[PDB]
């Protein structure tokens, strides 16, 4: 085929490594492949240094030093495949060599100590926890600095707040109230702002004309004059208006925590704290915040500017003070990174704890190794944070697309140190920041908005999480080519223009031009033009850039067409489509789907299992291509190769496809020949209508895998055997039972059928003489144990594809207490394309499959050719996407003409050309007839005097003519397949791409009619086998109730769940044949008089003399 | 007190709360008995005034915790009453139904207002004792526990049941809902016409009723097992009689979208 | 939908009430075999694998081809609730 | 066989509250390890709040239904399947007097 | 006196209807003391119990409805011809 | 101290095995198996033994509890019934 | 108002 | 659902809470604060009003 | 009948109700460049004037279909209850012109495009804040919806 893209605007530099997110920071996170002789001591290095110099000097005998020397890992336990195979982490070796001090003789220093096992991140991306790729989930809060907001309930002027990352860094707030009292809530409770600026030298002299002469407030300052009259004085004065019982005397006491090492330091001298301090507001800070202590003296290099700037900010005009609590400029995302080094510094904690208690333990000089640091605490809770951590859950990975987008996602919830879930409503609004920093239309739909969201394609955090994003520079009318990626802040500085900006080489063109200052839409002056915009694609976040007419989709259902995609299951018939963005082969070629070569080559062997390269250097490598996978999601992942024999390839040239990879390019659903019109209501209200030929030939198919799995638990009654005995009734269904114990390979295995076979023993402690009786008569020698087998479970099942076993003498695994062995039958099936099946395209037009109609009577071209699918119009007119409408008129000329289109973005096709393509297209479809020897049918001539009443053609012209007037409009004369007879007016039809969707395991369609129930409470449920009952809704009770569904509503609240007695009696007064029995009562009733009877409180029933009836029958009368 | 994996046991917390008030009481006469030094007596008889409280209703002056592990509210006695925890919340969300079902819904054109299209495979198992009983009025199965048999496996139905399961049917209906029921018509009742699938094949027109589209709602259905119950839902229940707004005037059940268009 | 559902509706002084009756007249329909039919002869019940409604297809849609065409008789308390029964099991062959 | 028509709530007079019970819990006891049955007079009793398993006895001195409304004296056990264990209510004679919260918060 | 909708249900004679809340401590207090009998009017409360809803077809005004054959409304009449002692 | 009364004898026996635990925490590195804890115990300690003493050394668990996606949906109603037919 | 220090103190 | 006059035994209470909660879902209507107002919102659209009603 | 690009069609009374306003437009800031109006003044005179200007489109479009195209498709489901709101239409064709910030305060700036021809980027992100602003509060009218009729159903059961 042919690829023509569409419009220009110079794209000028490429997408960033979509992942760089969460790699590039994992990495400075735990340099583990540079020696500790490198210079960089973040997050891991940090958190360590930060974590061990313990100076315990005196509670008795010690003064012990503990220093580290140097951190590393080396050789993880097992390899990844394998960790998926059995069930453990993917973890590494970390230990660092340490060494203790001697107030005495010795200086003992013992290497090598590792304290338990930190995880590693894929090539890819995600992690492995306990056989599933588990992804962390990016995260927003509030950036350390200093804020002034307005007072909450005083419209009078506003309050200051000072805040610290750690939480241990004190979250203080100033605020003023003239008439005697001013205030400062560190900790809590309110005091004298001077109480502590006088614990500084700062007396009330300088403070008063040197700090606010130009601020009428000073005189709430120096207010209480009294204290304000003793230096070292306030340091124990303010130390009493506190609240322990604690000694007046500690002199470098509390005031150290208010310094250096763990409270108020931000991660690294230079950004992790300054640039709010400084930039804001201020000019220095030695050390971290307000820290030192090599001279006793304390210095503040904190409180000062704060009142010298909220007394600058309540007065006058030092600029507009105010701060937007939402900007990206005050909000900062954390990635995977600091999510790690936080929730492993707490580790620290709770081994800096123990370990304290062990320098009070130990006899003398046997002290250093293990008598001092144990691997349980730091091996607890990073389990913890990988294992449970709120912000992290299953790979989203229905296709390469999904765990792409997962992978780059950014969530408000998590710590609660940061946002929590009451707040959001201003929150949650899309900022005027958030233009090319996260989409303003990926996040999330209902209880969960503007919390989750995804960012823009080329945005990036630049050094300390504040999302950047590429802006190129322009001098005058030049227009630079050279970029730099802009902070939020650091942006609203500028006259930023758009970048669908007329361009003559580096010169603007035209007197006005539009840009956006601080997100205000303004028409400019080019000379004004200090900073354009990259490309449309930076405005939008990933999926949606992969959408084809964007901007002619109501940004509403973009959203829909955005996430339609992440639900695109992975197709054997995989497919690009006829109309594509760009983003195709990027998305593929960084995430992980297909398999790329290296460098320069040839080919050794090509085996639908194995590929080796043959470099052009002298060596050779196989590529091991993971055959039919099994993924979190079920849908398989199968990279078939694409390069023949001894085929002189090309360096980073695909060599197998994935999932999802066509060529190398995105198939996530398959072009398919649409005809936009009405069926005989098949296509209602969002129901589709399809042509029997998509099945015909596999196109609509995909693998799917599902795993089922079963223990020998060890019962207290005998253990439990995974035998080939199914005790009672046939061998018909021990058949594929082949194997003894395990299921037969490629065995169809169809719903109910013996999946697995097992053996446990019936009674829980006794036979039965019922049961003895009848055992005897036909033989007692009955096997008396029962048949727990595994079945396959209501529904479907396909073939048994793969199956392992791990019985006695167990390897590596980590069978659980009681687990004799676990087995697993990995199941497979070719899901083939069938009604109440989904369907969508990437503009919303979402719909459920309700037709699958014969070829022989479906809308049919004038060539015998018929579409595949009907798509209804009035599904068009309200989504305001007409979008879909021009993927479609494009499309059929891509048809027709051999060819395929990039339509990127913003700038892309118009109508214009496209008209044009419709009118080289015409020919193909109709030049052709006039060679092939016909003319125009006797219905087409009469579509055409339709067509002119209708005002699509101009009256008069030949009717060839007439036909390519119409056609260019995108219509064409479909002939009704079951009449012959003409759809009475042009119709739309062409190429539209079409992804299926992904069913959840909600579209098992259920059923129940008897199944288990709680123990405790008594209404239903499901597990293995039988399905789980229905809640009946309050909502649902109402409808009853407003009906005059007397009985139906007393069904629901006894025979149907609650009655023990009832569905009892019920079930077998069906069998014989007769009226279900008139319901006894609730449990959750009886439940509710036991339950108040607990509780002093007596609650008994009456009749109609105040005369008792007992619900409880009878059971209740003691003895 | 219940026995899960292996040593694992399970016991509501009340178990615990019972035992602490039983001890104290215990503690008391046994103390009081060996002579009676009068602080000790209070204070026994105090920490057990506070036991006495625990189990009838905690956080109410305290809450007391199970050996550390989860600083979780042993659950007292009138939050499982009120709910105060969403019990109450999951309670009136109703209990569950027996002979319930739910599936994915798709329009039924031809269809008829009276019916409705349910899978057989679905209504194999609602009516399933229904059917068994008719199996065993067949010759497709001499007795009861036996026909059990028959229908266990997918792979042993005869094609002779699903005539059977036709029959059983044949006059009954089934009840259909919508995810926010809002209304009475919320629920409406239809004879259904067993299909093929996986799908539940539902009526045009009664989707303005039920507000839903076709896009991947699911409908679910409900078996009236009673003479009487079946009795009242074919009559007062069954779509076709509710064409109107109990709400206001205007009909519910009118021509739709396509329908209009053509007329 | 249900033939004559109107003239079923009509003939009664609430719409709650020919559900009961057309309920209860089933249940007895059954109860009590299925001869106590008040009308069978030509033109009545049917279905059709074998024309077989005949015999025990739907109680209730019987209750309603009955109580439709005027043979029925029902009210508030038209006869003794006990020695109901009692006749009913004596001129009625079935079990 | 009457239909209930009239729910009533009250207080539970001592009288009341021992009358409801089929036996008074004397002890601290679950139900030790070394077998699955329930302690001597604790919070769970063959005897307090009913049989554990079916028509079946304590110590299987009796085994059927035939046997229906009728005791044991070895052990103590009336009996119809375990659904009676639920439903049956003890008390704890206290030492010293304690009133209803509810009452009192 | 007019009363918005909350505090006009919860204050209503039946302490059943008036559970169905989040105050169910308050409300169960008063009924004990009380020895309040709720009659069961309205249908929430009648549903708790089990009952049938006091309305539709569980309308006392049709609960009890009888039905008859005119073969069979002859058959009773039969039953007080036997009357005639001899 | 416990809901399930387990005796003096095997009391002062799970002490030493809480013990013993971290003894061998201390220089193997792999959670013993329950082979290196019944060598270390002592005598008639096998390696069913020492797995049979924990079961026991347990705690029982709360029948209600936050289950799955943890928001309403308590524990107890995941645990079916035997006794009732 | 919270046990412990009323005895601690009852006996104190 | 019919046109006759209403039946006896039906439970027009929660036909009623019903019908008059349905459409719910689909009201309200603005209010929010310019920039610097002298003034006070009046109009209460919508459904936050029906409630305060 | 079907939906073809063509379908949706511009009145050639846009560019004419779109210049003439620009005009207008041009005229208020000159007013404003003076010193006669005041700020909230040029604010509201303008959305005055648009708000006008898009309804009056909305119209225009109209007229062209019941005049020249009364079988079009999107009219003909729009005219019959089938299934088009005019202020679809509008948006289609004539154009959704006024688009408003996170705050309350309606944009100045028009969104002249229609999503017939190619609603511009900034013009796009422009109108995205109606999205969450309406995501927000209908996730909201659900809930308090329900909560209400609750109440209802409890005072009126019985
Ligand atoms: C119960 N209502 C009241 O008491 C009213 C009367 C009063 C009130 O106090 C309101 C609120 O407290 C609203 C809170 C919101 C919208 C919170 C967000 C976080 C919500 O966000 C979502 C995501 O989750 C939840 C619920 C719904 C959400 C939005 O979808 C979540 C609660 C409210 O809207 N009111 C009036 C109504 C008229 C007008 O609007 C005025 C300004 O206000
Ligand atoms: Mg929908
Ligand atoms: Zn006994």
């Amino acid at each position: 085929m042919e690829i023509k893209r569409f419009g220009r605007i110079r794209e000028v530099i490429p997408l960033p490594p979509l992942t760089e997110i969460q790699v590039e920071s994992y990495r400075r996170a735990l340099q583990a492949d540079v020696p500790p002789e490198k210079r960089e001591n973040v997050g891991i290095q940090a958190a360590f240094r930060e974590t061990f110099p313990i100076e315990e000097e005196d509670k008795g005998k010690g003064g012990l030093v503990l220093d580290f020397l140097e951190y590393r890992l080396g050789e993880p336990p097992f390899p990844q495949d394998e960790c998926r195979e059995k069930d453990l982490t993917y973890q590494a070796p970390l230990y660092a060599r340490l060494q203790l001090i001697h107030k005495d003789t010795g200086l003992i220093k013992e290497d090598e100590v590792f304290l338990g096992h930190i995880p590693l991140m894929t090539e890819d991306g995600s992690f492995i926890i306990n056989g599933a790729d588990r992804v962390i989930v990016s995260q927003i809060h509030r950036s350390p600095g200093v804020y002034f907001t307005p007072d909450p309930a005083r419209p009078g002027r506003y309050i200051a707040s000072i805040i610290p990352l750690p939480k241990r860094g004190p979250w203080i707030d100033l605020e003023v109230e003239p008439n005697g009292v001013v205030s400062m809530k560190v900790n809590k409770r309110k005091f004298p702002l001077v109480l502590l600026l006088r614990v500084l030298g700062y007396d009330q002299e300088t403070l008063a004309r040197e700090l606010g002469a130009y601020g009428e407030l000073v005189q709430g300052l120096m207010d209480e004059s009294v204290f304000a009259m003793r230096p070292e004085e306030a340091l124990i004065r303010l130390f009493t208006l506190l609240r322990p019982g604690d000694p007046p005397k500690r002199d470098k006491a509390v005031a150290y925590v208010y310094g250096l090492i763990a409270d108020p330091r931000r991660y690294d001298l230079g950004e992790a704290g300054r640039y709010k301090a400084e930039e804001k507001l201020g000019i220095r800070l030695s050390g971290r915040t307000l820290a030192r202590f090599e001279d006793g003296e304390f210095k503040d290099e904190v409180f000062l500017p704060t009142l010298r700037y909220l007394f600058a900010l309540t007065a006058g005009v030092p600029g507009h003070e105010v701060d937007d609590i939402d900007h990206l400029g005050n909000r900062r995302i954390r990635t995977v990174g600091e999510l790690m080094t936080d929730q492993f510094r707490v580790g620290l904690a709770r081994l800096a704890r123990g370990v304290r208690e062990r320098m009070l333990m130990g006899s003398e000089d046997s002290l250093t190794p293990a008598k001092l640091v144990n691997s349980r605490p730091l091996e607890a809770a990073i389990r913890e944070f990988f294992s449970r951590s709120q912000l992290s859950q299953f790979k989203d990975e229905t296709n390469p697309l999904s765990s792409l987008r997962h992978k780059r996602r950014i969530s408000a919830l998590g710590p609660g140190g940061l946002t929590r879930e009451r707040a959001g409503f201003d929150v949650r609004d899309v900022h005027r920041t958030h233009y090319g920093r996260i989409c303003p239309v990926e996040t999330p739909e209902g209880a969960n908005i503007g919390l989750i969201t995804s960012l823009a394609a080329y945005a990036r955090v630049d050094e300390l999480g504040f999302i950047r994003t590429p802006y190129r520079r322009v001098v005058g009318g030049v227009v630079t080519d050279e970029v730099v990626y802009m902070t939020a802040t650091e942006e609203d500085r500028y006259t930023i223009a758009q970048a669908n900006t007329p361009l003559e080489g580096n010169r603007i063109a035209a007197e006005r031009v539009v840009a956006r200052r601080k997100g205000e839409p303004v028409i400019v002056s080019p000379e004004e033009v200090e900073f354009m915009d990259v490309s449309p694609k930076q405005v939008f976040s990933v999926n949606t850039n992969l959408i084809p007419f964007l901007e002619h989709d109501d940004a509403n259902r973009a959203l829909m067409g955005s996430n339609m995609q992440t639900q695109a299951v992975p197709l054997i018939r995989a497919q690009a489509p006829v109309v594509m963005t760009g983003l195709e082969e990027r998305v593929v070629r960084d995430s992980l789907a297909a398999l790329y070569a290296e460098e320069d080559g040839e080919v050794a062997k090509v085996d639908g299992n194995r590929i080796v390269v043959r470099y052009e250097d002298g060596r050779l490598v196989e590529y091991p291509l993971r055959r039919f996978y099994r993924s979190n999601q079920g849908t398989a992942l199968d990279q078939r190769p694409r390069v023949v024999v001894g085929q002189r390839v090309r360096k980073g040239d695909l060599l197998a496809d994935g999932p999802a990879s066509e060529n190398g390019f995105l198939a996530l659903g398959q072009n398919v020949l649409v005809a936009i019109m009405p069926f005989d209501g098949y296509n209602f209200e969002d129901a589709i209508v399809i042509s029997e030929e998509l099945l015909k030939r596999d196109f609509y198919t995909s693998i799917h895998i599902e795993r089922y799995e079963i223990e020998a638990r060890d019962t207290k009654l005998g253990p439990e055997r995974i035998t080939r005995d199914i005790p009672h009734l046939s061998e018909a269904a021990l058949r594929d039972l082949d194997e003894e114990g395990v299921v037969r390979i490629g065995a169809e295995v169809k719903p109910g059928d013996i999946l697995v076979g097992r053996t446990s023993f019936k009674g829980e402690s006794e036979p039965t003489p019922e049961e003895r009786l009848l055992r005897s008569i036909f033989g007692e020698k009955a096997r008396d144990v029962k048949d727990t087998s595994l079945r396959v479970p209501p529904g479907e099942g396909g073939i048994v594809v793969r199956t392992v076993r791990l019985r006695r003498g167990d390897p590596g695994v980590e069978l659980k207490p009681g687990v004799r062995e676990v087995v697993r039958v990995y199941v497979a099936q070719k899901r083939k394309l069938q009604v109440g099946d989904k369907l969508a395209n990437r503009h919303g037009n979402k719909g459920v499959v309700a037709k699958i109609l014969p070829v022989e009577d479906m809308p049919h071209l004038p060539d015998g050719t018929p579409v595949d699918v009907i798509l209804n119009p009035l599904g068009v007119p309200s989504r305001m996407n007409l979008g879909q409408i021009l993927e479609t008129h494009l499309g059929l000329a891509g048809y027709f003409l051999g060819q395929r289109y990039i339509s990127p973005i913003f700038d892309g096709a118009k109508e214009p050309e496209i008209k044009e393509l419709l009118a080289q297209a015409f020919e193909v479809y109709f030049g052709k007839r006039k060679g092939e020897g016909f003319g125009v049918d006797k219905r087409e001539v009469e579509v055409l005097r339709r067509a002119e009443k209708l005002g699509l053609v101009t009256p008069g012209k030949t009717p060839e003519e007439q036909l390519k007037e119409l056609f260019l409009q995108g219509k064409v004369v479909l002939y009704d397949g079951r009449t012959g007879e003409p759809i009475e007016g042009p119709i739309v039809v062409g190429q539209m791409f079409i992804m299926k969707l992904y069913h959840m395991v909600e579209d098992k369609m259920h059923a129940r009619s008897t199944g288990p129930y709680s123990l405790i409470t008594q209404q239903p449920l499901g597990g293995k086998a039988q399905f789980g009952g229905q809640r009946f809704g309050e909502m649902e009770v109402w409808a009853l109730e407003a009906y005059g569904a007397a009985h139906t509503l007393q069904e629901m609240l006894t025979l149907k769940s609650d009655d023990i007695e009832g569905r009892n009696a019920a079930y077998e007064a069906i069998i014989k044949g007769e009226d279900v029995p008139e319901p006894s009562v609730p449990e959750s009733f009886r439940v509710l008089v036991k339950e108040l009877q607990a509780l002093a409180l007596d609650v008994q029933t009456l009749d109609e003399k105040d005369n008792p009836v007992d619900i409880f029958e009878g059971l209740a009368s003691k003895r | 007190m219940v026995q899960v994996d292996g040593g694992r046991f399970a016991t509501s917390d009340l178990n615990d709360l019972y035992r602490r008030l039983i001890n104290r009481n215990n503690r008391l006469k046994k103390l009081l008995a060996q002579g009676a030094p009068e602080i000790i007596i209070r204070n026994e008889k105090r920490m057990l005034q506070e036991a006495v409280d625990a189990l009838l209703d905690n956080g109410r002056r305290g809450a007391p915790v199970t050996n550390p592990g989860s600083d979780r509210p042993l659950r007292s006695l009138t939050d499982i009453l009120s709910g105060k925890q969403g019990r109450f919340r999951q309670n009136l969300l109703g209990k569950r139904v027996d002979y319930s079902g739910r599936s994915v819904i798709v329009v039924g054109p031809q269809l008829k207002l009276h019916q409705c299209g349910l899978p057989k495979r679905m209504a194999l198992e609602l009516f399933k004792p229904f059917l068994l009983k008719k199996m065993e009025e067949k010759g497709i199965a001499p007795n009861v526990k036996a026909a059990r048999r028959m229908l266990e496996r997918q792979r042993d139905i005869k094609d002779e049941v699903w005539d059977a399961l036709e029959e059983v049917i044949h006059g009954k209906v089934v009840l259909l809902n919508r995810a926010p029921t809002l209304h009475r018509l919320g629920i409406q009742a239809f004879q259904p016409v067993l299909v093929e699938g996986q799908s539940i094949q539902l009526h045009p027109l009664v989707c303005e009723a039920f507000n839903a589209d076709f896009d991947g709602d699911q409908m679910a259905v409900h078996v009236p097992l009673s003479s009487f119950a079946q009795a009242e839902a074919r009559i007062q229940m069954l779509s076709a009689h509710n064409l109107l707004s109990p709400a206001s005037g205007e009909p519910l059940a009118k021509p739709s979208r396509d329908i209009i268009l053509g007329l | 939908a249900e033939p004559g559902i109107d003239k079923l509706f009509g003939m009664v002084d609430s719409k709650y009430r020919l559900t009961v009756v057309v309920a209860k007249r089933a249940q007895q329909l059954l109860r009590h075999g299925f001869k106590n039919t008040v009308l069978e002869p030509e033109e009545r019940p049917k279905m059709q694998t074998l024309e077989g409604l005949f015999d025990d297809p739907n109680a209730e849609t019987w209750a309603m081809k009955e109580l439709l065409t005027g043979r029925l008789v029902f009210g508030e308390n038209l006869v003794p609730e006990d020695r109901l029964q009692k006749e009913m099991e004596r001129i009625y062959p079935g079990e | 066989k009457k239909e209930v028509r009239k729910v009533r709530i009250a207080l539970a007079s001592p009288e009341k509250i021992r009358s409801w019970s089929y036996g008074e819990v004397e002890k601290p006891e679950t139900i030790n390890y070394r077998t699955l049955k329930p302690e001597r007079d604790g919070l769970f009793d063959e005897r307090i709040f009913g049989p554990i398993k079916d028509y079946e006895c304590a110590c299987g001195k009796y085994k059927r239904q035939r046997f229906e409304g009728k005791v044991c004296e070895r052990c103590g056990v009336e009996v119809t399947k375990s659904i009676v264990r639920r439903y049956r209510m003890g008390h704890i004679e206290l030492a010293t007097p304690a009133a209803h919260i509810w009452f009192v918060k | 006196l007019l009363m918005g909708v909350t505090k006009s249900a919860l204050s209503t004679k039946s302490w059943l209807s008036a559970a169905s809340f989040q105050n169910t401590t308050h409300v169960l207090t008063e009924a004990a003391i009380a020895g309040k009998k709720d009659e069961l009017i309205g249908l929430k409360e009648n549903v708790i119990l089990g009952r049938l809803i006091p309305a539709g077809t569980g309308s006392d005004f049709v609960r009890f409805t009888q039905v008859v054959d005119q073969k069979t409304l002859k058959a009773i009449e039969e039953a007080r011809k036997e009357a005639v002692e001899a | 101290a416990r809901t399930i009364r387990i005796p003096v004898h095997m009391v002062e026996t799970i002490n030493k095995l809480s013990r013993t635990a971290r003894q061998l925490q201390q220089e193997l590195g792999r959670e013993p198996t329950y082979e290196e804890i019944a060598e270390a115990m002592g005598p008639g300690w096998d390696a069913k033994r020492v797995e049979e003493t924990l079961k026991i050394a347990q705690e029982p668990v709360s029948l209600e509890t936050p289950i799955g996606d943890e928001k309403d949906s308590f524990y107890g109603d995941f645990i079916p019934d035997e006794h009732l037919p | 108002k919270i046990s412990t220090s009323d005895p601690v103190r009852q006996y104190l | 659902s019919m046109a006759r006059p209403v039946s006896i035994g039906e439970a027009v209470g929660i036909v009623a809470a019903q019908s008059i909660g349905e459409p719910g879902t689909q009201l309200t209507m603005r209010t929010f604060h310019t920039g610097g107002v002298a003034g006070a919102a009046d109009i209460t659209q919508g459904l936050p009003r029906v409630i305060e009603l | 009948i079907t939906i073809g690009i063509d379908d949706a069609v511009i009145p050639e009374e846009k560019k004419q109700y779109l210049e003439e306003a620009d005009r207008k437009l041009l005229q208020i800031e000159q007013a404003y460049e003076m010193g006669f109006l005041t700020d909230r003044e040029r604010y509201d005179q303008i959305l005055q004037l648009w708000t006008e200007t898009t309804e009056k489109v909305t119209q225009a479009v109209f007229k062209n279909f019941e005049e020249n195209y009364p079988f079009n498709p999107l009219y003909v489901m729009a005219q019959s209850g089938a299934r088009g709101n005019p202020q679809q239409i509008r948006q289609l064709c004539g154009l959704r012109g006024l688009m408003q910030k996170p705050s309350g305060e309606t944009f100045e700036v028009p969104v002249r495009s229609s999503f017939r021809e190619g609603l511009t980027v900034l013009e796009y992100f422009i109108s995205s804040h109606g999205a969450r602003k309406g995501g927000a509060d209908t996730a909201l009218r659900t809930a308090d919806s329900g909560y209400l009729t609750r109440k209802l159903v409890d005072v009126t059961h019985e």
